[PDB]
């Protein structure tokens, strides 16, 4: 599912 | 109740990004659903209450996947209603869930004042702790407040704590310098005695004043206190107490998983006057008499000396830069053994590299001013090699100071018989010198030439076991020689420990090599200086190294000349002496090197010349306060022909020194011991290595070899120059050089 | 009345000696009379009282000589009754007599909160200050903030400059206490001098703030135990007291007391990890608020003035001397260099490498933000000190070139300027075909360096920056967008991004111009070699009188690597080389490249193989999945079989030391003038723009020789095609289509 | 005098 798939998290 | 980690400022940028902004770290969330949900992960809202805020906007299944995705990733925790948003933010920034921190802070604590700490001051800490959710009991941690880290009560406390298995903290919030830590965990960190051992050696003035006073427990100086420094220190303390209380609680739940630092085995010093914070490390002393077993050294001294092969890469097993990194922890005026390590290298000069290390009992002001002057010097071609030299020489000295746990046994020379070695074999003082002892010492420029009282063999003295490499067995020297500052009766002071043949190294066989080379170095110089021999200069161009030629050029621009004489004697080990005068006071300087590899030996010499000379040279002559000053101000090269090279002899070169080293240090040591065996010499070693230090330190003694101090006893000082034909017939004692070797 | 310095503890060794033990200092007194008298100097007695207790024991005349002598050397004081014993001790240990210290604290102080700082919190500091004897309401205004970039602080700063008010700044909230500086209008930087640096070192916060404009500062001080707050406020109270006092005592016994305060310094105490760092604030000459922002503008239009610089190894001063002079620029707060770290295993004496944290530009997207932050500097060298200087000075070079807005500029169209102007296409050298398929190419591009800008529109009046022409000894003009990093251009006329090509720092301008010129030579030589894919001869490293080459070769062999050096020396004749190393074992060959050029071929080869060292060893320990360098795809996929122009030409002979004639000299300046004449008979103009920043000191320039080539995929008509033919390397030029389809990875 | 001559002060 598109809404759920694009969830990315990363540190800066 | 749910919330994103409190220490983050949530910022939502509408399209698809939500930025989590912290003070020390930053994160980024991408995805349209985050923009909708996170404005409601502020701590006010339940998982359930969320839906009406967005039912028909988002289905709950999408929400659960987000939360579970945010949760296992490390952005989501549950609120704790007991803690403010700011308090929670602090513990979350250290990676600790608010509900965990809350149950950790219930844990009570005990305070114990010692010294002259006020009862009000204790209340102020209780108050500071009370304000951050920590209560005091009238436990898990016992906090001790003191006005000096050597208050004798701390011994009793430390003993009880060890037997009680009690974790405690030490703090000193009075005076210009806050001391904070360490947290003593019995059986994992050193005891207070481990710390105190170092603090007694690092406070020599206070220590002597006690010696001068008692000859007729500590001394408190923490008088300089502002209301603000005191509060600063209590509050600072309360914050680190809290950090330890939490750490403990979590390591019971799941050992590890907490990787923020605490004061366990660590001491912080914050100086209020000059403003600087420094972190000190407390090494647990394995031979500590309180928490440790102090019998290590006594055993080891009597065990055979195990040597093995050591590969090589300039003739050491590991780089100097390594060596410093791994023994940096010894550089500290508190926990440490070396006070500081300073470059005096003008960085405008790449050739000259000299370091000054930091550094002793005395019973008088006069004796006290002599101590504190003593400081080790770093010498080397490279700044990194010089840095290591400076650091290791300091540890070389400390490791040899007599602490009281060294290997010995009390007996007369007769009982030991053949295995014992008379100290007069090592010292080599003449019957004349011993006879006129009292007069000769009064009339002595420098105290290196101190003539001890004659040994009395009827007396039962302490003998140390020493390993004979040649005979592969244990011999015995008097403990008075094998260690610095060993106390002897006033009626029978037959020796002082000297620095000769003492050396360090990353390995034992590394040290013995240098220790032996330190002996060759001295013996050679003695033969040249006291017989006043004329020796040939060394062609520094013949050697492949260009450092020599560039260094000579430097000295020329700086009003100086520089040459190198050969002191190689019957052992045939490349020995050299560098010499330099001012061509505009002449200020003669001398440096000495000895090694199997002559290029290193030249190097050892010349670098030692730079250490001494140039630093003294920029200073004007009338102001100088050094030990060898009179020689630098008054003496002239014209009055000492033996300092300049014998033009009659040909210049030495690289081809005149055969190679006898190998790829293994151990082999070179086996070579050096046999070279001494042919000369009829026995080689002896004592392991001075301290476990708490780690760096290997030995004293190599080859009885009969000469020191460059005025010791005119019959032996190699008269015989060897004849054996090699430097003299047609031996000199006499009256004939020897009456001017002592000034360095 | 009379007492001895309260901080001293007295101990009498009865015959001759009396010791004064302190917390930071220990003194010793000698004399039988001192033992007799000093017991009576504890503040329990007056000079009138002392005599009677030892009347008939020590003469009255004799006491004065003693008390006189104790005064000259300052061991003796009179007790100040307004102070307690502990307080008096604190200042006397700083060499300050109590009665003077009491007078000092009478100077009043004002407190002003700003931002979200609680009115409660202000009251806590007021209570702290009064506890140490400081009244509140002047001599000092103290400002309490949560963020050093609060817009309100701008207005407080400008009044202080107009009123010449000396003030202090503090941030006790959050997990890192900020304390300082004390601004002294005329002697130190202003808040804006500081704020200019803060704005740079906050890259993600600054890139978040604009991004919001897709649709002042951000407060990130939320972690605060009431103890860290009180820790910070109480700590502030001490430093405030120490400033108040020293200002008083440095005028009233000038000299005497010398202890540090917060003037021009910022102190950060990190409560979390427990680390205290000090940070020097530099007063910016060009500061708009307290200085003259027209400095660079005036300088940029003035003739470049060079002079002789003898050499000491072709620089004027040593690296350690260079590092010493510019350490203070290393601060995440007040500095330009965030961190400077030795990433080298000190087990290896040959390989040195430093990582200098760089602040750089700002971005307006999450994708663009991560391209920044990836932007780090790096130090390479044969030695540690030189590897350190390299890392530091590369970071400063980068900062200096960033467009601050004070740069020398003027508006005009290319026609109004005449032959004095230089069309950007002369420098960029993009092909007609590239401009035509810009958008397509840029999208399907593996790398950010390959970015093809829009064509320059000569009808638009742009900003031109004056540059000095060394060949023609006069000013010319490049568009400003080329001369400095991150120059903002309109979205419909983005004809350039400022690149790093020709940028160089140095201890002198001539030192910098020289190194910058050599950067151009190398990128040119690489370009010719890489894109024509010329087979080049290797160098016989043993023919040079330098063992470090063979020592390095052996080291690489033990570690699953080979190493060789291709000669890329082109038509300018300046020695340029390409270090090439590859792994023997594994799934990946991990080809790595290092380049270098210098009049001295030794130095040139050094530069190359130490560039191979810094990249090389640090990737190898790191497995393939863990790799996230820019050249990642290159290190895993690409084998030496795919690029035979990387390994040397067995057909040609090895180049030796005897093959590179000496054209350098004893003077750096001469070497500069030598290079500019080398460019001249290759028909090239040499332009210099001095990017040096007064606040920085270290010289930075951008050398531009239009027509010379670069690493990056730019296939315009010029030297990229013709020079290989002019040198005999090719029999006929290639077409744009036969150029290397694989971009230069590094 | 000797009691005044021997007066000495120093830092360590
Ligand atoms: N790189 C090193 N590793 C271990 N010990 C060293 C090193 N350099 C010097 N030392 C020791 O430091 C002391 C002084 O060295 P030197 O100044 O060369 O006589 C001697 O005990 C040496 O063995
Ligand atoms: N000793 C030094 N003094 C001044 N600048 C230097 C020094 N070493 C390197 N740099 C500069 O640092 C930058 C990077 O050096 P490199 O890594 O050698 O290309 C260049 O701008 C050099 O000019
Ligand atoms: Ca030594
Ligand atoms: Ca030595
Ligand atoms: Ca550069
Ligand atoms: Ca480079
Ligand atoms: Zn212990
Ligand atoms: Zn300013």
């Amino acid at each position: 599912s598109s809404q759920l798939a694009e969830l990315s998290e990363e540190a800066l | 109740l749910l919330q994103i980690q409190p220490h983050f400022h949530v910022e939502v940028i509408e399209p698809k990004q939500v930025y989590l902004l912290g003070e020390q770290a930053n994160h980024a969330l991408t995805g349209q659903l985050y923009c909708q949900i996170l404005p409601l992960l502020n701590g006010q809202y339940t998982l359930e209450q969320i839906v009406e805020k967005l039912d028909g906007e988002v289905p709950p299944e999408y929400i659960d996947y987000v939360l579970e995705r945010l949760a296992e990733k490390g952005y989501l925790t549950e609120a704790a209603p007991e803690l403010s948003s700011e308090v929670a933010a602090f513990w979350s920034e250290l990676g600790i869930a608010p509900p965990v921190a809350a149950e950790a802070l219930r844990q009570p604590v005990t305070l114990t004042p010692v010294g002259n700490i006020s009862e009000v001051t204790v209340a102020a800490l209780t108050t500071a702790l009370r304000d951050i959710g920590i209560s005091v009991q009238t436990t898990a941690l016992n906090v001790v407040l003191t006005d000096d880290y050597l208050q004798p009560e701390l011994a009793k406390i430390n003993k009880q704590a060890l037997e009680s298995q009690q974790t405690w903290l030490l703090v000193k919030p009075v005076g210009s310098v806050l001391w904070l830590g360490p947290v003593f965990v019995p059986g994992k960190t050193g005891c207070w005695d481990c710390l105190a051992h170092r603090l007694r050696g690092n406070r020599e003035v206070e220590a002597s004043v006690l010696r001068q006073k008692q000859a007729q427990g500590c001394l408190p100086t923490a008088r300089a206190t502002l209301p603000s420094t005191l509060q600063t220190g209590l509050q600072f303390a309360a914050t680190e107490i809290a950090k330890w209380i939490v750490k403990y609680h979590v390591n019971a739940t799941a050992p590890g998983t907490v990787f923020f630092p605490t004061l366990d085995g660590k001491i912080i010093t914050l100086n209020h006057s000059i403003l600087d914070l420094k972190s000190h490390i407390l090494i647990k002393r394995s031979q500590c008499p309180t928490c440790g077993d102090p019998k290590i050294l006594q055993h080891r001294g009597f065990e055979p000396l195990k040597l093995e092969s050591r590969p090589k890469q300039g003739h050491r097993g590991t780089t100097p830069e390594q060596t410093v990194q791994k023994y940096q922890h010894l550089i500290s005026p508190v926990t440490g053994v070396v006070t500081e390590l300073v470059r005096i290298t003008d960085p405008a000069n790449p050739l000259v590299h000299t370091y000054r290390a930091g550094h002793g009992s005395a019973t008088s002001l006069r004796g006290l001013r002599n101590t504190l002057k003593h400081k080790s010097s770093g010498k080397g071609k490279t700044d990194s090699q010089s840095k290591a030299s400076g650091l290791c020489e300091a540890v070389e000295r400390y490791s040899g100071i007599f602490q009281g746990d060294e290997p010995r046994k009390r007996a007369t020379l007769a009982e030991l018989g053949d295995l014992a070695i008379h100290p007069e074999q090592c010292l080599c003082f003449s019957d004349g010198q011993y006879a006129n002892r009292e007069t000769l010492n009064e009339q002595a420029t420098v105290a290196h030439d101190w003539i001890p009282q004659r040994f009395d063999a009827s007396q039962a003295i302490e003998w140390t076991p020493v390993w004979s490499l040649t005979e592969q067995t244990h011999k015995y020297l008097p403990t008075a020689l094998c260690y610095y500052h060993y106390p002897l009766p006033p009626e029978h002071r037959f020796a002082r420990g000297d620095s000769n043949g003492n050396a360090a190294g990353n390995t034992l066989e590394e040290a013995i090599l240098q220790g032996f080379m330190e002996l060759v170095e001295r013996d050679g110089v003695a033969l040249w200086w006291y017989n006043r021999l004329r020796r040939p200069a060394v062609d520094l161009g013949s050697f492949n190294e260009p450092y020599f030629v560039q260094l000579q050029q430097f000295y020329r621009e700086n009003d100086r000349d520089l040459w190198v004489l050969d002191l190689t004697a019957d052992l045939g080990i490349p020995a050299f002496a560098g010499v330099s005068n001012r061509k505009t006071s002449e200020r003669l300087i001398l440096g000495f090197g000895a090694h199997l590899d002559p290029t290193i030996a030249i190097l050892r010499a010349v670098t030692e010349v730079n250490q001494i000379g140039l630093e003294l040279d920029k200073v004007p002559d009338e102001n100088l306060k050094s030990d060898a000053t009179d020689w630098l101000i008054t003496e002239k090269l014209a009055d000492h022909p033996y300092l300049l090279p014998d033009t009659t002899q040909p210049l030495k070169t690289a081809q005149d020194y055969p190679k006898r080293w190998s790829d293994d240090i151990y082999t070179d040591v086996m070579t050096c011991v046999n070279i001494a065996q042919q000369a009829g010499l026995e080689t002896l070693v004592i392991d001075q290595t301290r476990p708490d230090i780690g760096l290997n330190v030995v004293k190599v003694t080859v009885p009969g070899m000469r020191h460059f101090w005025s010791r005119f006893g019959e032996g190699r000082l008269y015989d060897v120059p004849v054996k090699l034909g430097w003299l047609d017939e031996p000199l006499t004692e009256a004939q020897m050089n009456p001017t002592p070797m000034p360095f």
